[PDB]
């Protein structure tokens, strides 16, 4: 029960201080899933808002490093797994021949869940462009994905 | 978006669990689920397709991918489930599917068949072998109906053969082709017809949309009232008239691949049966 | 122009446009050979369909014999029998 | 079209007359029907006009009667609506259970038990089998995937999340790349 080692704290202050482009000490609060989801928790948005109005009754905007270490503490314990991102896939994936349809996989990313943009969709469909065009390889994209 | 009996149920999509049950309150049913225009309705495995006489659009390309994959209770009740069902058991369980296709003349069997043949065609996804099998009995289809049907009092473009149309594939899933096969021509309406009715009308194309010198070397005559086989006080039908179909009918014998001495001694035999 | 050339063993899915109930007000012989063969029409269902559910629900272990049905082999007994039939006392 | 008049093929049978004949073709139907799974259109006009907004009640209440329909809904409701194999169903069905998604759970049968066991299914609305899983009733599953899409819309949004990581992180090892590392 660290609960964060001393590395891994300095690894929080180096990306809070090379995200703040702003030179203040601070950031806003609709780029702290960008930094939260840059280092790899991968929260939701309605959690996220829960915990700025957890921490923020007033709406200030501003983000403390101390705040930032009680959040990822307290998201330390979330961790996900491939194997469970793996079988959604197969799940969407109804054909069974391990290569799951381009243009379903839009309508999944695009008309299902919290709604993504064009841009988004269209960077997973030129990423998928190796494997496409029409099928994707999910199982080596999974593999893509968490990596690193 | 799509309809969908999980959310915002439309009636019932499926009669079986629909009570209190009796004639009227099915009905009702059907009435209630025609005024929102959704004919198909199941009663499990087995699909009820009310004739909208109109063009529905659900039958689009991504209506046929859609419900690619689809069970019976995902979906909103169509025909495509149906027919998906039974490529499933023919896909997966590598044994023999038919589709049996019942109903009252007029209330749209054979359109029904070439929508269930062309999902097939459709989702078997060998998209380029299945294209001209499909192709040769749909275009063969208008021909049976000049040669095989023709009008009762209640109908007017009446079943009267059983068609049965193929579609063959491998145990890998390669289309080998198609065979169609007729069952129970009623060979006595060519010599009586009962009062109301009149002959397969084939013959009323053939006294109709044929040029003078067609009917002067098929030996023919143009009175309705010449033949014997032929009536007169039922042979002028509305909306399916006696008009051009013959070279709609002609133009398909064509396609199929009937050349012109063969096409020409096929009316020729049915000037000689007239 | 459309055959299984080069024939092996293969599978079919198949597609029966067949009539329904053909009851005219001025029934005839026509109308008659179209009652019978939904008779045998219903008598593929009633074998088929329902004696799989049968050998299905018996064989899964579950104990049901449903309840009845109107079996159609007294109506295929009553036309297509060879002596005490209707088509055969009209040959 | 006959080769029965040729004088070297001697068919010396009386012509069959009508029963023979079309008993015959139904016979033959019967011969390419009984080696194949059925699976049935019932087909229904509402009016004889041609009408496609009339729909009269009694022509379409005469179809019902002899298409055998209300017979055909009381055989239906014998014991069930809905039959599978174990293995596809909880393959498909595993997501509402907490134990068995995503992995796996063991034995078969067993946690195709757990998941009925998970939603508070009521044990006359299921059956178990030998080889088989059994649902008798249409609302049944229409619960299963109704709940099945409430799973998939949180999975979707789950792996549009995961995406928008993927995505951060990759613009921060691009943003940590692009700063000249010495
Ligand atoms: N599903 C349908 N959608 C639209 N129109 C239909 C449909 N079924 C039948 N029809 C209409 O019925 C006419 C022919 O019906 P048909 O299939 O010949 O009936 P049957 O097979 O009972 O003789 C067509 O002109 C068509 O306009
Ligand atoms: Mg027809």
């Amino acid at each position: 029960a660290d609960q964060l080692t001393e590395e891994q704290i300095a690894e929080f202050k180096e990306a809070f201080s090379l995200f703040d482009k702003d030179g203040d000490g601070t950031i806003t609060t609709k780029e702290l899933g960008t930094v939260m989801r840059s280092l790899g928790q991968n929260p939701t948005e309605a959690e996220l808002q829960d915990m700025i109005n957890e921490v923020d009754a007033d709406g200030n905007g501003t983000i403390d490093f101390p705040e930032f270490l009680t959040m990822m503490a307290r998201k330390m314990k979330d961790t996900d797994s491939e194997e469970e991102i793996r079988e959604a896939f197969r799940v969407f994936d109804k054909d069974g021949n391990g290569y799951i349809s381009a243009a379903e996989l839009r309508h999944v990313m695009t008309n299902l869940g919290e709604k993504l943009t064009d841009e988004e969709v269209d960077e997973m469909i030129r990423e998928a462009d190796i494997d496409g065009d029409g099928q994707v390889n999910y199982e080596e994209f999974v593999q893509m994905m968490t990596a690193k | 978006v799509k309809s969908s009996l999980l959310d915002n149920m439309i009636g019932v999509g499926d009669t079986v669990l629909l009570e209190p049950l009796n004639e009227e309150t099915f009905i009702d049913n059907l009435k209630k689920r025609f005024d929102h225009n959704e004919i198909y309705t199941y009663i499990g495995s087995v699909v009820i397709s009310v004739n909208p006489y109109r063009s529905l659009p659900i039958y689009s390309p991504e209506k046929v991918e859609d419900y690619r994959n689809r069970n019976f209770y995902e979906l909103s009740p169509h025909i495509f489930a149906l027919s998906d069902e039974a490529y499933r058991s023919l896909r997966d369980q590598d044994k023999d599917q038919c589709i049996l296709i019942t109903g009252e003349s007029g209330a749209g069997k054979t359109e029904a068949s070439k929508l269930v043949m062309s999902y097939v065609a459709a989702v078997c996804g060998k998209g380029a072998e299945v294209n001209q099998v499909k192709e040769q009995l749909l275009q063969s289809t208008p021909v049976l109906e000049a040669f095989g049907n023709a009008k009762t009092v209640r109908n007017d473009n009446s079943s009267r053969f059983g068609k049965y149309m193929d579609i063959e594939f491998d145990f890998k899933g390669d289309p080998l082709g198609g065979v169609i096969s007729n069952y129970l021509l009623e060979k006595s309406r060519v010599v009586k017809q009962p009062r109301g009715e009149r002959n397969f009308h084939v013959f009323y194309q053939l006294l109709s949309g044929a040029s003078e010198e067609l009917l002067h070397k098929l030996k023919l005559e143009r009175d309705f009232s010449r033949y014997n086989y032929l009536s007169l006080d039922s042979a002028k039908v509305n909306g399916v008239d006696d008009a051009a179909n013959f070279r709609t009918v002609r133009n398909a014998m064509q396609i199929v691949g009937f050349s012109d001495p063969e096409a020409e001694s096929v009316l020729e035999v049915v000037a000689a049966v007239l | 122009s459309i055959k299984a050339q080069t024939k092996v063993r293969k599978k079919v899915m198949g597609v029966l446009d067949i009539y329904g109930f053909e009851i005219f007000e001025d029934n005839s012989f026509e109308q008659f050979i179209i009652n019978y063969c939904n008779e045998k029409l219903q008598q593929i269902f009633i074998e088929l369909t329902l004696k799989e559910e049968q050998e299905e629900y018996i064989r899964e272990d579950i104990e049901w014999t449903h309840i009845d049905y109107f079996n159609n082999a007294i109506i295929c007994d009553l036309i297509e029998n060879n002596t005490n039939g209707i088509l055969a006392m009209l040959d | 079209l006959f080769p029965e008049g040729n004088p070297a093929k001697v068919n010396l049978k009386r012509p069959p007359t009508a029963g023979s004949q079309f008993k015959a073709s139904v016979a033959t139907l019967m011969k390419n029907l009984q080696t194949k799974n059925p699976n049935y259109i019932r087909c229904i006009k509402p009016n004889d006009k041609k009408a496609a907004h009339i729909f009269s009640e009694s022509l379409v209440c005469h179809q019902i009667r002899y298409l055998g329909l209300l017979e055909n809904v009381r055989v239906r409701r014998a014991g069930y609506a809905f039959r599978q194999a174990y293995e596809p169903c909880l393959e498909r069905y595993k997501m509402l259970c907490k134990q068995t998604w995503p992995h796996w759970k063991g034995p078969a049968r067993s946690g195709v038990e757990v998941l009925f066991n998970e939603l508070e299914i009521p044990v006359e609305e299921y059956s178990f089998g030998r080889s088989k899983i059994f649902i008798r009733n249409p609302r049944t599953l229409f619960q299963l995937e109704d709940l099945r899409k409430q799973r998939l819309e949180d999975l979707a949004t789950l792996i549009q999340k995961i995406y928008r990581g993927w995505k951060c992180r990759t613009h921060f090892l691009l943003m940590k790349g692009l700063n000249d590392i010495f």
